[PDB]
């Protein structure tokens, strides 16, 4: 995944089109694009050296 | 110089087998005492999510 640059945080399959579409009031949904984003962009994992010492 | 001679002889077969069957006895009490122990760690899951938490998400 790092050899292709592609972002570590996993990537829920989801079409926003449709969840923007599929929701009445944009907030909750709006919000829920801004969680996963943010998971995306961050890298969930650890120095495995020190926890094994 | 005959007769304690004798019944030590006597005696000495009977010693032999309760003295081999005492050795086969700690033998199987050492065998019996050995358990594998499976230790429990605390599952990664709650530390990702966690790590979640503080990332705010």
């Amino acid at each position: 995944r790092e050899e292709e640059g592609l972002p570590g945080g996993p990537v829920p399959r989801i079409n926003w089109p449709q969840e923007y579409s599929s929701f009445i009031d944009r907030e909750p949904v709006v919000a829920k694009r801004i969680r996963y984003d943010t998971l995306a962009s961050t890298t969930l994992e650890r120095d495995e050296k020190q926890i094994e010492s | 110089d005959i007769m304690v001679p004798s019944f030590v002889y006597n005696k000495l077969p009977v010693i032999h087998f309760l003295q081999e069957k005492r050795a086969e006895q700690k033998l199987r009490r050492v065998l019996d005492e050995t358990y594998t122990e499976w230790t429990e760690e605390l599952d990664q899951a709650h530390v990702t999510d966690a790590i979640t938490r503080s990332l705010n998400i």
